[PDB]
Order: C-alpha cells, then structure tokens, then sequence
C-alpha cells in the first residue's frame, strides 16, 4: 500500500469550477460546505514509491476564518485555480498574499486559470506568476494538469532528499 | 664457484660463497715450501720476475683446483707480535685501489672482509715460539743445468742448506728436493741421469720443462708490493700445475705421513724432547686430520705463551671439523681458559683466536644456534687500528643481518623476530667512520645498502641528522 | 371489543375543516402517472379559509355543519335526549364529557376542547389564534344538531350557537341550544 | 476492548492504522485516511463553535494495558495524574455500538483508539493513548529512516501496539 | 637521562625530547632498541608485562623501555645502572599523560604530539622522577 | 446543566435555537436569534460530519447514528430521525445521557404541539428558491415554546 | 421485535376508541364529499388521495415517536414496518404482503380487516369509479415520501368493487437523495 | 602552563546520561551518514570507522582504568597487555560490554567451520534497538568499537554484523572477529 | 514542583547508560566532520547547527512524553523547564540563567557541566572559529520551534575557546500564531 503521504491543496475564489478540475484527476469519488473541506486522492508511482497526493479543496465566507488558520499549516503544495470570468484573477492577489502567513516558504505553489470556454486578458497571469515564481498553467477541462501535478509531487519527493541505499555453529567459553 | 674469484672477486660474477672460512683457514695453515745463482737471471731473460719464488707464488693454494685457469700450499723466500700497522696499510692501499677499479657492492664487501681476515689470522711473528706452520717443510732447492749449471751447484746448495738461526729449527726434519728443469732435447736425459746419482748418493728429483695472475695468500708483506702495479703461456701453467701435483701429493705428503707415524709412534725456547707431540698436532691440523690434532693438544697440557696456543688451536679443531651443547661444555670454555692465558702472559709483559673463532663460528651450519657467539666475540674485539675496526663493524652489522629465525624464512608474525634494525644501525656506524677515515666509495656502499631499511621512517630521514649529513657528505 | 388508535381519528377529524375549505376551493404540486393533479397544502387551506371572503366562508362553514350533521345523525349503535349529547356522545367523540350542564335555554361549557388541542399561533396573534381556530367549533355543532336530528326533535326548532371566550389553551367552548 | 488505533499528523492525514478485531477492514486505506482528515476538519470545526456562557487533570490509572519499556525505567511509564492539552476540541464519541476516543499533543500530533465498550472511559483511554505515545515517541522518532510526517513504517512500534492492546482487549 | 622517546606502530615519534657526537647519534640507537622491544613485546614474563625496563645497551647507554596497550612504544636512552621503581613510576605518570592526550577528538594516533602542556609535564615529571 | 438546544429540518435549515446564558432556571437568552445563524451552520457541519463517520464504521445490523459528541469544553447530545430532524442539545459533563428527554421532548412537546397543529406549517420549505440550505424558517408557535421552556428549566 | 415491539406499543401505551365509530365517520367525510361533486368520482379519488397525503405527512412524526424506528434503505423493511407495526398501531390491522415482484421496487399489501370500508356497502353508480379508502393510499404515498423513500401507490383490489380482496400495491419510484448545505 | 585535559582526571566520574538522548545522537548520525554516501558499504564502512576511532580510544580507557587497586600514584601494578586471542576476547566480554553497555556480553563463542572466526552476541542490542526492521547495517558502529578496539592490540580483523534470532530474542545480533592469518600465525609461533 | 518531578523522572522514570560513551560519540562525529569540510569551520558550525535542528524537532516528543508538562504561559517557566528537567533528564546537568535583557524575551543559559565537550581541546585552527557543542544550540532552537517559541540561538562564551564559562544566548523572536487549533 501507500508508503509516502503528500498533502496538497487546491483553492480558488467560490464561483471557481475546482470540482471538474480535481474529478478527472481524482480516485475513484459531502463534507463542502460543512467543514470547508473535499478531499480527494490520487496514488502514484514516483521512483518506485507508492506516494499518495490528498488535494484539499476549501471555500467559503463563513468559515473562512477557520479554513485559513488549520488546513494550511503542513501543506507540501498549494494550487490557485481562478475561472476565466476577472474579479477571481483580481481576488487570486489576495490569495497569494494571505497564503504565505500560514504556509511555509519552501512549499511549491501553481497556478491555473480554468474554464476558458477569453473574458480575461492572457499576458497579465503569465507576468504575474513570473513575479512570485509561479509554474502556470493555461487550460480548460482532461487538459494535461495532472502532469503538471505529477511533476509537482517528483518535486516534493525531490525535496524530501532520502538515499534510498557463516554457520557460527560454535562453542561457547563460559 | 672459483675459490680464486672470490679471493680476488674484484676481478661480475655475484655468487654466495660455500663454507669459504674453512678453506681460508686451510689456505693460511697449509705447508710451506721455499724456493731458491745465474738462475733468476734466466728467468729475468725469459719471464719478467725478479726471482723463481714470486713466479712460483703465483701457484699457491690448492693444487688440484688449478687455481690459475683437496690440499693447499704456501711459497715462502728461501730460509733466511700483531703488527696490525701493516695491515691497516694494507687496508688503505686495498680500499684506495677498489676505488680506482669499480656496480653492485653486495659481495664486494663480503670478499675484502674475508681477505682482511685471511690476513689477520697470518700476522703473528713469521716464525712463533710455537706456531709451526709457517715453518718451511719442504725446501725446494732449483737449478736448471740447460743455462750450463752443473752437480757441484747443486752439491754446494745442499751444503749451504746444511746449517742467527733459531734454536727450535731442525734442518734434517725439511725435506729437500731438486728442481732440474731444462728448455726442449739431450738436456732432459742428462737431467735424468744427474736424478739418477742424486737420489743414489744425496734426496729427491723433479724435472721441470721450460693467461695472467691472480695470487693470494703469500704474507703480508708481499701484498704491499703486489698494490703498486703480467702474462704467461698456458701451456706452461699446466706443467707448472702437474708437477707441483706429484711434489704436493707424491713427495711431500707421503713424507709428511711417514713422519706422522713415526711422532705418533714415539708419543705414547724448545727444540726437542716436547716438540714431538706438538709438531704432530700442528701436521695433524695441517693434513686436515683434526680428530688426532685435538687428542695431541688434550694431551698437551704442560707456560705463557704455548700453552695459550695450545688450547686455542684445540678449540679451532673441534671448530674445524658441532651442537649447542659442546659448544656450551669444550669450545667456549676452552676459549675462555685460552683468554686467561693471554691475559696472564699480559700480566707477565689475543686478537688472533678472537678474530678466528669468531669467522669458525660464523661459518657453522646452525646459524642461528651459535651466531650469537660470533657476535659476542666480534663485540669483545671491539673493545687494533681504526681502518680495521670499520670493516669489524661491518662484519657485525652482516651477523645481526643474519638473526632471524628460520621458521618464517602488516607483517606482525615477523616484527618480534628479524633484527634488521640493528643491522641498519651498525651499518650507519660503519658509514660513519668511513667518512671519518675518508672513503667515499664505502659510505656509498653502506648508504646504498641503509636505504632499504631507513627508506620507510621519515623523522629519521629528515635533515640535521648524520643521514642527511653523510649524504651531503658525498657532493 | 372494538378498539383503533386515537391520533387518526383526532386528526381526521382536525382535518375534516380543510376538507370543506378545498371542495369550495376547487369547486371553482405532486403527481401521479395518471394525475398531474394541482394540489394545495393544509395550512395554507386553513390561513386561505381565515382570509377568504365571506360567502365562501358561510359555505364552508354549512359544507362542515353538514358534515357534522352526518356524523351525529347516526349515533344509535353503543347500548334527557339533549343530554345524549352530554353523557357519552363526547366520551366517544372526544373522550371528555362535557363538565358544565345547565338547563332553563341549555348551555353546554366544557374546558380543554380536545380537537383544537395544539393549534396555537405565533406568540403574538392571540386573536387571529381564535379567529382561525374558530372553524373547528362547528363539528360538534353539526353532531349536536344531527343527534337532536331525527331524534324526536325538529331541527329547525333548535339553532346551536357554539363559541369560546370561557375560563395551555384554556380558552373553553360554550355551546346554547333549545 | 479496543478495535482500531490510528494516529495523524499536524498537517492533517492518515500516518498509520491498524485494526486488531477479526477483519474489520471493510475500509479502504484511503477511506481511513479520508476518515482521518474529517476527524482534522471536524476538530477546526469543534473549537470555533463553543457556547456563548463560556465565550482538568487525567487522575493516572494503575497498570492500563501493562503486565525494558524501550527507553522508559520501571514497570509503567509514569505514576501521577497529568494534564489535558486540547481544552476545547474534540474528545469523545459515542455511537449505539462504539466509543471512539481522541488524544492530542502540544505538537499538533493525534491519537485516536475507537473503543467497543459500548467520564471514567474517557480517563482510561487517554491514559492507554498516552502510553502509546510514550511507544510513538520511542520507536517513531528514534529512527533515521522516518521522513517527519509520512506513515509509519515501524516493526517495533507496531508489536508494541498489538502487545498493549492484547494487554487491554 | 640522555634522550626520551615515544614511538608509533608505523614506527615514527609521535613525540621525542632531548634532555640536557652522542647529540646527533641517540634517535638511530633508539630505533635500534626497537627490535629488541618488540621481541620481549609478545613474551609471557618478558606481574605487569608492560615494564619491560632495560632492554639494551650501546657504550653503557643502557635503554629502557615501556609499550602501552595501544602499542605505542615509550623508550628512552638512559645514560649506568637504573632503579626499577622509580622508572616504572615516570613512565606510568607519561602514560597516563599520554592517555590523556589521546582522547582529544581531533587527535590522530599519527599526528605527533605538539600540546606545549604535555611537553613542559613530561619534563617536570622526569624532574620529579629522574633527576 | 444544560447550555443549549437546537432542532434542525431534514432540509440543512435551522429551525430552532436556544441559548440558556446565565444558568438560572429561567435564563434570559437567544431565542431564533439571527445571530446564532453562523454558529448554527457550524454545529451542522459537525454533526453531519461526525454522522458520516457512524455511517462508514458500521457493523452491518443496522446503519447506525451518533449519540454523544464530547468536547473538552461540552458534550453535545443528539436523537436523529427517521424524518430527519435532528434534535441536538448541548450541556456540560455533569450528565452524560439525555436520551430520555430528548426522546420526550420528541415525542410529547413536538410531535404534540407541531406536527398535530394543522396551522403550523410543517417541513417550513417555501419553494426550490430557499429549500437547498438556504432560508431561515424558524418555529414560533406559543404552545411549543412555553411547553418547552416550562419542561426544561429544571435542567439549568 | 417488530412485532413484539408493536403489540406492546398499541396494548399498554395507546387507549381504545370505538371502531363503528370511525367508520361512521369515513361514511360521512365521503358521503358529504361526493355530494358537491355532482357524482364525478375521478375528481373525489383526486381530491380524497390528496387528503391521505396531507394525512400521513403529520401522522409520520407521531408514527416515528410511538415507535424508535430508524430509516429503511429498502423497501423489505418497509414491509414489516408496515405490517407489523404501522397498521397494527394505527388501526389494528396485521395487513399481510404478497406479490413481491422482481427487483423488489412493488409489493401488494392486503388489508382484509380494512375498518374504512367494514360495512357501508356502496351503490351501483359508486361502484364504477369510486376507491372508498384511498386515503389510505395518499396516507403511504405522503408517509413513504417523508421518509425519503418516494413512491407511488394505488389500488389493485377492492371487495367493494367486487374485486376477490382489498389489496394495494406499493411501488418505488425512488429512493430519494439525502441533500446537503450550499 | 594553562590546560585542561592534562589537569582533568580520567578515573570513572561514575555518571550517566539517557538512553533517549544518546539513541537521538546515534539515529541523526545514521542519517547525516545517509544523506551523503551512496552505497550501503560505503554508509557501513564510514560508521565502523566512527566505531574504529571510539574503539582505538577505549582500549587504552579500559585498560589503564583497570589497573588500579594523576592515577599513576594509585597504580602498583597495571594490567597485563593482552597477547593471546582468548584473554583479549575474554576481556571483550566480561569487561568492555560490561562498561559500554552495563551488562556482561551474553556469551563468547568460538567457531567451529572456519577457525579465525569468533563470534560474541547480543541479546538485546543495546544502542540500536529503535532501528525499526532488520536491516544489520545499522549497527555497523559497533563492530567499528571492535575493529579498532582490537586493532590497536595487534589483531588486524574485519568484524562484521549478522543478525540471528533465536531463543524468543527478536534482535540478538551476532559480531563476528575474522583475525587476519598472520595473528593465528603470531599465536602459532609463540606459545 | 518543577525540581521533584524533573527529578523523579530522571531517576526511576528513564534508562540509564555511561555517560563517557554518549560524549566519545559526539566527539568521533563532529572529529570526522571537522576532517570532512577542509577545517573550514564556518560550515562545521552551521552543519552541527542543522544537525541539531533534527535532533530537537524529534527529541521535542519524547520530552513531552516522558515529562507531559502543560503549555509555557511565558519565557520565564520555559527558562525554568529546560534547565530543571530538560537538561537533568537528557543530558542529567541543571544549566542556569544569568542574563535577563529589558522585555525578558532574551536569556542566556550557562553549561556549567557540558559533558559533550569531555576531553576535547580544539587545534589551533579551530580555536577562534569554531564552536563544539552547538548541536546543543541547534537542538534548542529546533524543539522550541515546534512549541512555536520561535527562538534565535548562538553561543556567546565557550571553556574550549578559553572563555571563562560557556553559555548560549537564546533570543525569543515571535511567538508563532500557527499553534495547535484546541
Ligand atoms: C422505513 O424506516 C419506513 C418508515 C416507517 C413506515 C412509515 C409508514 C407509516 C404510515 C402508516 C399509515 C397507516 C394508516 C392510518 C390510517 C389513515
Ligand atoms: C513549554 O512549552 C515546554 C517546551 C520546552 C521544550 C524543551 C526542549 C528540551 C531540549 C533539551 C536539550 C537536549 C540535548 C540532548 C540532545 C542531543
């Protein structure tokens, strides 16, 4: 079964489509809205390791204040999915600069501008990922995003820097 | 190999040499032979030597090895204590000629000490109180009537024989013989017929026809003349070679056993009386027949300086001719009563027996049961000119090369075994004094040979120190 | 014996008030595959019956009259005639026969009205609380008259005039019958 | 009676499970883990919301599933009562035929034990989980393979586990 | 006391003094003792089989010698007759120094011995025991 | 004693709070307070979640419901449905079963006074506009809010 | 026990009110409901099958009180439910099932002692189109659906038609999906 | 002159740290190992070199502390330095375990196949037993307190791990000395 | 109080082993790595440093599992803590606190004992750069990180530099509002 458990997650202004993002990638299948949290799985086979990564998926006014202080603290990834709509793109600055009170610095961070079918402009995303160092992507959905996922868990596992490496029939003399 | 070239290894050929301390002990205490006009003058003609004895000494030794190309003989001038001067001169003119000549060292130094020795043991008064076996035995009176000599020549050298002179000397106990040689035809039968009316009425006869020269074992003297400098005809070396065969073997020997029987037969300064038994034992020693020396000299127990001598050539035939345990009972102790001898006769008033006991123990096959006696008397002549002493420290560092045990020939089986170190030391000792007495080809040599041992240390090799002087030193 | 629960027909009988109001309505959503039928819901019916006009409320209020009527006209199988209606009509109707009788004019008080049990409003509508609870009266009005029907008694010569003001919801019915 | 132990981590997941009834694992290993990080959801949840009027010490049980305690001297852990840490989360969960209970850690680290007894339980069982963390903190954090948050891969801790609980159940 | 010594198994000083011609000759008459050192090394009876004591003699400069457990042989040429007791008891004040010296970490077992501390105690030592 | 009581419709709506303050017997508090709306959703979620839980770890009898959720700071008490009204009560540790009154209080206070009051409407869902978790129907009748205040002051 | 469980509930808890009485009760509610409507029966099976709905919807929530019954995934437990302690409470009657069909989405339930229509025996011109008890009908349909399980019921048999019994089939539709917050 | 450890004895300061802070030092010194050497012999060979500098120390600790009744004014005589494999092995037994780890080692045993071989065990390693698995190369660090303990007193070897569980003792780990032939020779000689 | 149960646990409460061992260890390993790094001393200290970094964050749990002290109220009880149970359990010594800078947020604690630094004087080289025990310090700054008392931590004076007494600042930047949510 699993031997390594990464834990990544998704998030994005509401109106967002996250679900059909996550769905293609997701295992095989409540709790949104409720406690802020969908939780899906994918396994994966990364240098001969079982690495499972868990994508959390959070929104929500109400409980803002609480998605934000708990289900930040230990993420090796964090992904920021906006709609091609513009006030998510606007909001997507706000994101990235509440994101860094609670995660720390050395967690890989992405970016992805969903469900284009061009209401936003293309060139302002690509600069601003650049500023902070941002992998983006472009898409709609799949859409080759699990691939970037994939590369983003070689990246962690990377990270994670772990080497992976007479009969005596005889007499006693007391 | 060739007993000459290791004698005169220096004229390669690098081999061990077999049981050679006992051939030079023989080789120095074989008998000696004289030899004597218008004679000399043809020899001067024909052959350029002053004199027959020097042509002669270049035959001594064995006969039968026919060293020039099993009983050896010495050539002495005609008849009529350590002076160790002489042999430092020697040494130094020895060494200063080596220099000149030679490249590997590894037997050089083995021969020159063995040299050194052989002269060492022969450099006691020519004629001792005791020691008879530089006395003349058989004098080889030597005429050739081909030139034009005659009988009465060889009648008036027979009474000029006939006997200033010492008083142990008797010239009835030398046997003569003639040489009549003659240059090839009427000549030989005339010879033959003066044979004839000589073994009549005088005696004995030898008729003698008429590529260099290597000698060895004249005396100490001749070797010093020999330092400051010739060819002959093979064929000539070979008759030279065969008729002194049937003198040594058919002339000399049978009358040394004739008169053996007779001192043994009548056994059962000085000159007689007490010189019997003596004499017999010093021919016992002579013809190799040891078991019958020791007898004589343990019967021999009645002085200062004979009965030191006495005990001491006792000790060197049980040497001769071989446990721990007799060493420890007969050898040592008989050594040790032949010190005390000395050092009384000192009172009254020796290097010799130490330096020859010393080579007798270093030549027996157990080495490792008795080296440790050789080097406790090397040690004990430690205590002689400074020359010498370099090569006894050598000789030293060459027994303590020799003390590892036989049952093994990282490395911690062998560690507590091999005194190599010791070697090492005593060489270095001997490079030293090499320098001090200037010889740059023999600390060279002892260098040569450290830098196995003091390759591997470091702090030792480091400078301010007398490797690092002594290398230098050699600039 | 002859015995069923009492919450069925309680209620039943709560429920036969939106019965005469969505005949008047109707007279003029769920499915079935046969009947897309449009329906209406109970509290609406009876807020809708409080709001209606008023003809339509008379004819509601004489379809449930009459339907008490029925009910009453027929009681004559468990064995003063007024006072049939007192000693054990209300034992079986409503299990409590009725406390207060009095007779010269017959008057007819009881407390705690078993029907209307648990239908108070919101806190503050009092009034509109037995404005609207007002309809459920008529039932006994229709047995008490059905009983008195047929029963050697005319029943135009007695007219049954039911309220409640009288001393949960202690507010107790008050019946007058000649 | 113990069924089912299971511990996760501060940043929310499933590190290790383990059941020690006869085949209950009708649950995938990522339902547990699932399981897991609702019961995290819920505990961000269970603090937010206390009750507007208000806007402890575990007494030591004796011998709690006991009878060389890896790097611990004497026959049981400890011997005085100590002190609850999470004051106002989840610590309980009762259910018609179980009783799941929760242990927290300063470092953000929990416990859970789900219980088929059916407060003195709640105790007991914080009692028995602290004794498994003194396990956690012996076999999971003296080892150099362990990566600081992924599962538990332990041969030590898990014999160790099984023995406590063989001790209780 | 002529010359002090302390000696590895590579057979390098880790450590020699010279206390106060034969100057310029004692290291090679030290290295030469060590043969015969290392022969009473291994013997049984060569009571402590550590104390070797006198071990050689060179013109009366008789060497005494000492090997620790490590192998480190302490040996010094003397000179003459010595006491036993007092010999023994500096060389085991030096090897006890020695021990010291040797758990220093960054202490190798060939690095020679360099502490200035060590060197002014062995001396005062010897003063102490020698002198 | 007791801290609170909420009852919620089978439609992820809250329909009534309660929340006792200062402990007496009859403690002024929050009644449908629009305040209490946030937290309402809150104490949903955690019920909803925790029922989830008792949903996936069943035996196989029968699929099972939460009775008691116990935090450090309460124990919450719940009597699910078959209609599916939760009936959530929140209280201190002083007691641990309350399966006994939230069953009364189901039965005799509820049942008597809402589902048998035909002006009451029942399942308080206006239309699809509100009824998927949105809309904040609550429950007002007098009888049910005086029957249940008066039957439970004994409790704080 | 179901039934243990429903017997001890409808002797012990509930009390006793005469059963003529009801019926006579139904006789009227029916009788005066017909009268309006000219003799037009579909219209009174319409009208009579929404008063059953808006009937069980309230009577379920006393239902579930009486009773500690969880929900039913399937319609099996309904059945006993239904037989042994729904009816048996309600109105006293051990309805039996019958006619289980494939997948187990129908199943018809007879109601022999059916007290609605004991002894009221109907004209000629009711016979044709009336159904006497279908508010028993809209009963199960608005219960059944309070549970979660949406359902459609009808008639099958009835001996006042002259049918061999009185028998209705239940048959599922759905079960419906328990929603969740926005 | 000023210094420290000249002047600091070195007589048993009888005082004991935890059994949890040395297994944290030993378990982050496995894995900074781990993070820089690619093979499991390179990890195993560096690790019984830190064993092989504790060792060369400890042999002269133990022996010098041993020889009592500025320690050398109490010392009249000092230990016998030890020649013979059977005295230095017993040694290794009845006091090196006995101080390293405060109990005697289980037992000593000498083979029987192969004669060089000598073989002590552990039943219940006593510094790695946190080591979750039976991976043996872990404990490669005392072998390394071996090597070089022997190392010093003229015994070349290889010592190794091997991990044997019998006897209802889950870790018992064997070390086997492998004396170079020329030790066995030395014994032959002498003696 | 804080002494008797520090006390108690180090006593008969955690396995005991020979100190000489624990202290030869750390002194083979910072020996070798001194060797490894061209005497570069600068990476040594900051290597030590990451090394006892990961030492503390796992050495934080067994503190608190052994001792299960409640939460650090202030940076005076979590002064006392470390030096009357921390150091007596693990490293079985009572370090002390001297320097009490204005807010209290910094405190420097004084080894007294230090037995890593047993039988060590440091080459020429080392004796102005390096610092021996600062595992210790990186020990400290890692298990203070994980109870979110984010702490600077260095070394001021050392014995094996020729100071007088060692000690180590320990500087209190910011509480982290990351704790646990309870
Ligand atoms: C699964 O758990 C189903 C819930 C329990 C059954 C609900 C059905 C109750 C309806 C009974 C109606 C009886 C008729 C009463 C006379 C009108
Ligand atoms: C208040 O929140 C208490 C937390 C205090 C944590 C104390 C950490 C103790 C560290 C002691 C040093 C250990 C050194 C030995 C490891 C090599």
């Amino acid at each position: 079964e699993y031997d390594y458990l990464f834990k990544l997650l998704l998030i994005g202004n509401s109106g967002v489509g996250k679900s059909c993002l996550l769905l293609r990638f997701s295992d095989d299948t409540d709790y949104i809205s409720t406690i802020g949290v969908d939780f899906k799985i994918k396994t994966v086979e990364l240098d001969g390791k079982t690495v499972k990564l868990q994508i959390w998926d959070t929104a929500g006014q109400e409980r803002f204040r609480t998605i934000t202080s708990s289900y930040y603290r230990g993420s090796h990834g964090i992904i920021i999915v906006y709609d091609v709509t513009q006030e998510s793109f606007n909001g997507v600055k706000m994101w990235l600069q509440e994101i860094d009170r609670y995660a720390t610095s050395t967690v890989l961070k992405l970016l992805v501008g969903n469900k284009c079918d061009r209401v936003v402009e293309y060139d302002v995303a690509k600069e601003f990922a650049d500023a902070n160092k941002m992998p983006f992507l472009e898409t709609s959905a799949s859409t080759n995003v699990e691939d970037a996922f994939l590369t983003m868990a070689r990246q962690i596992k990377e990270s994670m820097s772990q080497q992976n490496l007479v009969n005596l029939k005889g007499q006693s003399l007391t | 190999f060739s007993y000459e070239h290791y004698m005169n290894l220096l004229f390669s050929k690098e081999t061990v040499p077999p049981e050679i301390a006992k051939r030079i002990i023989s080789n120095a205490i074989a008998p000696v032979i004289t030899v004597t006009p218008l004679f000399d003058k043809h020899i001067q003609e024909t052959y350029k030597v002053d004199s027959l004895y020097m042509l002669l000494r270049f035959f001594g030794g064995c006969v039968s090895d026919r060293d020039q190309a099993s009983q050896y003989i010495r050539f002495t001038r005609p008849l009529g204590l350590f002076n160790y001067h002489s042999l430092e001169v020697f040494l130094d003119n020895y060494l200063k000629l080596v220099a000149a000549n030679t490249v590997p060292h590894n037997l050089l130094k083995k021969s020159i000490y063995h040299s050194f020795f052989s002269l060492a043991i022969s450099s006691t008064n020519n004629l001792s109180p005791y020691e008879t076996f530089n006395h003349p035995i058989l004098s080889l009176i030597a005429l050739d009537i081909s030139n034009g000599e005659v009988y009465e020549d060889a009648r008036d050298l027979l009474v000029n024989f006939k006997n200033n002179f010492p008083i142990f000397m008797n010239t009835n106990e030398m046997l003569p013989v003639f040489l009549l040689c003659y240059n090839d035809q009427e000549e030989f039968e005339k010879c033959q017929a003066l044979a004839k009316k000589l073994k009549k009425q005088l005696v004995e006869s030898i008729l003698l026809a008429l590529q260099l020269h290597q000698p060895v074992m004249s005396s100490l003297e001749e070797i010093l003349f020999f330092l400051q400098a010739t060819t002959l005809s093979l064929a000539l070396i070979n008759s030279i070679y065969d008729m002194l065969d049937y003198l040594v073997y058919d002339l000399m020997i049978p009358f040394m056993k004739r008169k053996v029987s007779f001192w043994e037969e009548t056994i059962l300064a000085s000159s007689s009386s007490e010189f019997l038994m003596r004499k017999l034992a010093d021919w016992s020693m002579m013809l190799s027949d040891f078991k019958t020396a020791y007898s004589t000299y343990e019967s021999l127990m009645d002085f200062p300086k004979y009965l030191a001598s006495c005990i001491e050539w006792c000790a060197v035939s049980l040497l001769m001719g071989v446990t721990v345990k007799m060493i420890k009972n007969d050898i040592n102790p008989l050594i040790e009563r032949a010190l005390a001898t000395y050092e009384n006769c000192s009172r009254i008033q020796e290097t010799r027996c130490m330096i020859l006991a010393s080579e007798l123990f270093l030549s027996l096959s157990n080495t490792w049961t008795s080296t440790p006696y050789a080097i406790q008397y090397l040690e004990t002549i430690l205590d002689l000119g400074p020359c010498s002493q370099i090569m006894v420290w050598e000789r030293l560092s060459d027994c303590y090369n020799l003390r590892v045990d036989p049952r093994i020939k990282e490395d911690i089986l062998s560690e507590g075994l091999t005194r190599r170190r010791k070697a090492a030391f005593f060489r270095l000792i001997a490079a030293k004094k090499w320098a001090e007495q200037k010889q740059w080809r023999q600390v060279s040599w002892c260098l040569k040979d450290i830098e196995s041992t003091y390759s591997e240390i470091k702090f030792l090799h480091g400078n301010g120190l007398i490797l690092s002087k002594l290398k230098n030193q050699l600039n | 014996l002859p015995k069923v629960s009492q919450s069925v027909y309680q209620m039943l009988l709560n429920e036969m008030v939106p019965l005469a109001m969505g005949i008047e309505r109707q007279i003029s959503l769920k499915i079935e595959e046969h009947h897309t039928v449009d329906i209406i819901r109970s509290h609406n019916l009876i807020h809708e019956l409080y709001k209606a006009d008023e003809e339509e409320k008379e004819k509601v209020l004489a379809r449930l009259r009459n339907i008490g009527f029925q009910i009453g006209l027929k009681l004559s199988e468990l064995l003063l005639i007024m006072k049939f209606i007192c000693r054990d009509v209300w034992k079986q109707i409503f299990g409590k026969q009725i406390d207060n009788l009095k007779t010269n004019t017959f008057y007819l008080l009881d407390y705690d009205y078993r029907p209307i049990q648990s239908f108070s409003l919101e806190e503050d509508a009092k009034n509109e609380e037995l404005k609207m609870i007002e309809p459920f009266l008529e039932i006994p009005v229709g047995i008490i008259r059905g009983v008195l029907s047929s029963l050697g008694y005319s029943s135009e010569e007695v007219i049954c005039l039911a309220s409640f003001i009288d001393r949960a919801f202690p507010k107790g019915v008050s019946f007058h019958v000649q | 009676a113990i069924e089912t132990i299971l511990v996760i981590n501060k940043s929310g997941g499933l590190i290790y499970q383990r059941n020690f009834t006869n085949d209950e694992q009708k649950l995938n290993s990522n339902e547990y883990l699932i399981l897991a990080s609702t019961l995290h959801g819920v505990f961000a949840i269970a603090s937010q919301l206390t009750p507007k009027a208000l806007q402890n010490t575990i007494p030591y049980i004796p011998y709690v599933g006991m009878s060389k305690l890896g790097s611990f001297k004497g026959d049981d852990f400890f011997k005085e009562p100590f002190t609850n840490w999470n004051k106002s989360g989840l610590r309980q969960l009762c259910t018609d035929q179980f009783t799941m209970f929760i242990y927290q850690t300063l470092t953000g680290l929990k416990f859970v034990a789900i219980s088929s007894s059916v407060n003195l339980a709640i105790q007991i069982a914080d009692n028995f989980l602290r004794k498994v963390y003194c396990l956690y903190s012996d076999y999971v954090m003296k080892d150099p393979s362990y990566s600081m948050e992924m599962p538990i891969r332990s041969n030590l801790f898990d014999e160790k586990v099984k023995k406590m609980v063989e001790n209780l159940q | 006391p002529q010359y002090f010594a302390i000696i590895g198994k590579k057979d390098n000083p880790v450590y020699e003094i010279e206390f106060t011609d034969l100057k310029e000759l004692n290291p090679f008459i030290l290295h030469a003792s060590l043969d015969i050192v290392e022969d009473l090394q291994w013997q049984i009876n060569p009571t402590d089989n550590c104390y070797l004591g006198k071990v050689d003699h060179f013109y009366g400069l008789a060497i005494t010698a000492y090997i620790s457990y490590s192998g480190m042989k302490f040996v010094m040429i003397h000179g003459v007759v010595i006491d036993d007791n007092n010999m023994r008891s500096f060389y085991q004040e030096v090897h006890e120094l020695y021990v010291k010296t040797l758990m220093n970490p960054f202490y190798k077992i060939t690095d020679p011995i360099r502490s200035p501390a060590f060197d002014s105690r062995v001396r005062t030592l010897a003063r102490k025991h020698l002198s | 004693g007791i801290y609170s009581f909420w009852i919620f419709d089978r439609h992820c709506n809250c329909i009534f709070d309660r929340e006792w303050t200062l402990a007496s017997n009859s403690a002024s508090g929050t009644i449908n307070s629009k305040q209490n709306e946030e937290d309402a959703k809150l104490l949903y979620g955690m019920i909803f979640s925790l029922r989830s839980i008792t949903q996936k770890l069943s035996k196989g009898s029968v699929k099972n419901d939460i009775r008691s959720i116990s935090t450090g700071k309460y124990r919450v008490h719940t009597y699910c449905t078959a209609s599916g009204l939760w009936f959530v009560l929140l209280s201190d540790f002083k007691q641990q079963s309350y399966t006994q009154v939230l069953q009364y209080i189901y039965s005799h206070i509820y049942v008597k006074y809402v589902s048998n009051n035909l002006l009451s409407p029942y399942d308080f869902a206006e239309n699809e506009n509100e009824m998927r978790g949105q809309g904040t129907r609550k429950i007002t009748n007098r009888n049910f809010i005086s029957v249940l205040e008066s039957f439970l002051a004994p409790m704080v | 026990s179901l039934k243990a469980m429903g017997e001890e509930i409808w002797k012990n808890k509930t009390e006793k009110i005469n059963t003529e009485l009801f019926t006579l009760t139904y006789g009227s509610i029916v009788a005066q409901l017909c009268q309006d409507y000219e003799r037009d029966f579909n219209k009174v099976n319409d009208h009579l099958y929404s008063m059953g709905y808006n009937i069980g919807c309230r009577l379920i929530e006393d239902f579930l009180a009486r009773t500690a019954l969880p929900r039913c995934e399937n319609l099996v437990k309904t059945s006993e439910v239904l037989s042994k302690c729904a009816f048996k409470i309600f109105l006293n009657i051990t309805p039996n099932i019958t006619n289980w069909s494939h997948n187990k989405d129908t199943f018809s339930l007879i109601l022999d002692e059916n007290p609605l229509a004991d002894f009221v025996e109907l004209p000629m011109d009711a016979m044709k189109s009336l159904w006497y008890s279908n508010i028993l009908c809209g009963v199960l349909k608005g219960s059944l659906e309070m549970v979660q399980l949406d359902c459609d019921v009808w008639f099958v048999s009835d001996i006042l038609r002259g049918d061999s019994q009185t028998e209705i089939k239940v048959k599922l539709n759905r079960i419906l999906k328990d929603e969740i917050p926005i | 002159i000023p210094s420290r450890i000249y002047s600091e004895s070195l007589l048993f300061k009888r005082q004991e740290a935890s059994l949890s802070a040395m297994a944290f030092l030993f378990q982050e010194m496995i894995s900074q190992l781990h993070r820089t050497c690619k093979t499991a012999g390179d990890f195993e060979t560096k690790l019984s070199d830190y064993g092989h500098n504790i060792g060369i120390r400890l042999l002269e600790l133990l022996n010098f502390r041993a020889s009592v009744s500025s320690l050398s004014n109490y010392i009249t005589k000092m230990r016998r330095r030890d020649l013979k494999i059977l005295d230095i092995l017993q040694f290794i037994h009845g006091t090196l375990w006995s101080y390293l780890f405060n109990h005697v080692s289980d037992d000593l045993v000498k083979s029987s196949e192969r004669d060089n071989e000598y073989m002590i065990v552990d039943n219940f390693p006593t510094l790695t037993q946190f080591i979750p698995g039976e991976n043996v190369s872990c404990e490669y660090f005392v072998c390394g307190i071996i090597k070089g303990f022997l190392f010093n007193a003229g015994f070349p070897c290889g010592v190794t791990a091997h991990r044997m569980p019998q006897g209802g003792h889950s870790q018992r780990t064997v070390y086997l000395i492998q004396f170079d032939r020329q030790v066995l020779d030395r014994e032959g000689l002498r003696f």
